[PDB]
């Protein structure tokens, strides 16, 4: 899970 | 006359996204002051239905958007499993304004079902990352998924063209097993770079594989790179594919000057792939999307609504509500940065024929 931001 | 889809309520509630504040009154305040408005025909967009939402969002997660978006419970424990946290705080009132978006693209999409116009344009949509279960990248609801299955319902093949800086995953994922929806995104792709999804390898699943494509891309690319590769991936998959319908995502966190500071683009190059596909002469669904220098966005998909009704714009940008966020210089035309254009030729030349090689199982 990435962050945008 | 392509529709436009607005009311002041609706540009009203798109204001309130946590990530984008007031943007989409600039945009169409911008797009006001050239008068563009009076050569289209404007259609209010109906609300999504929770039946409407449901056909790709499961009822869990609809459920827990819509309670924490009651007094905007920005602290329910539950919310990182719903992809609720940073990226997509549960500001009040975030179910109603994204069951708002989505209806307005199920609206637009409606419009082209119906012979209305060939091109219907939803500026404050597009919002590609979220998932059947997730919110994701400050999109809460994938009213781009929304609108393509409502174009389902009269087109066998749709072509989701996906020009933000991001990858859209969201649109990919809810197509990955299908040939009738082909998805193409040109995005950066770098690990660590959100969402981190979207090689060129990856080219979808079962049924759908060789029905998704990605263009990998690395910062700086400027527009002459950017049309040269996006003409030759669309010139390929529109003869593989042979779509009825298109949905155009236009994020401009791509344009120089956005503070992410990736690529190097201005709206003339956007604009270049947007006539592109307008020569198909198929219905088109215009979306946005990314874009976070607000007034260089509105900049951006002012002129490509000109693009859309082949006019040309002055220069000097009117007066109207947010004049002064145009300053000191007051023009449309952007700038791109003095920084380096890291795309390879090489590189972007093997991309393109892996996608060709991928494309002849179409
Ligand atoms: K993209
Ligand atoms: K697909
Ligand atoms: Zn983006």
């Amino acid at each position: 899970r990435h962050k945008k931001x | 006359v392509p529709v436009y889809i607005y009311s002041p309520e609706y540009v009203s509630m798109c204001d309130s996204l946590a990530k984008i504040p007031k943007r989409a009154s600039m945009v169409h305040s911008l797009i006001e002051a050239y008068a563009l408005h009076k050569q289209m025909r404007i259609v209010k967009p109906k609300v999504a239905s929770m039946e409407d939402m449901a056909t790709f969002h499961t009822d869990a997660y609809l459920q827990h958007l819509q309670k924490v978006s009651q007094e905007g419970d920005d602290d329910h424990p539950d919310s990182i499993e719903y992809g609720l946290g940073y990226d997509c705080p549960a500001t009040e009132g975030i179910f109603d304004y994204a069951a708002a978006i989505g209806g307005a693209t199920i609206t637009a999409a409606q419009c082209l079902i119906d012979g209305m116009c060939k091109v219907a344009i939803n500026w404050s949509g597009g919002w590609h990352h979220a998932k059947k279960d997730e919110a994701s990248g400050f999109c809460y609801l994938n009213d781009a998924v929304l609108g393509i299955l409502r174009l389902r319902r009269k087109f066998e093949r749709i072509l989701y063209v996906d020009l933000d800086l991001h990858h859209g995953d969201g649109v990919e994922d809810a197509f990955s097993f299908t040939s009738k929806v082909m998805t193409v995104s040109l995005h950066k792709f770098s690990p660590g770079f959100f969402p981190g999804t979207g090689d060129v390898s990856d080219v979808g699943l079962g049924k759908g594989r060789y029905y998704s494509v990605n263009v990998p891309i690395q910062d700086g690319i400027q527009d002459e790179k950017y049309y040269q590769i996006c003409e030759s991936v669309l010139k390929e998959v529109y003869q593989a594919f042979n779509p009825k319908a298109v949905v155009l995502q236009l994020g401009a966190d791509t344009i120089a000057g956005d503070p992410m500071c990736s690529f190097n683009m201005t709206p003339v190059g956007i604009g270049k792939c947007l006539k592109y596909i307008l020569q198909w002469q198929l219905a088109t669904l215009i979306l946005g999307g990314g874009g976070f220098n607000l007034a260089n966005t509105a900049r951006c998909w002012t002129y490509l609504t000109g693009v859309i009704l082949g006019k040309t714009l002055s220069s000097e940008i009117p007066d109207h509500e947010f004049f002064t966020a145009y300053g000191p210089d007051y023009v449309l035309e952007i700038t791109p940065s003095c920084r380096p254009d890291r795309n390879e030729p090489h590189r972007i030349q093997q991309i393109l024929n892996y996608i060709k090689g991928n494309l002849k199982h179409v």
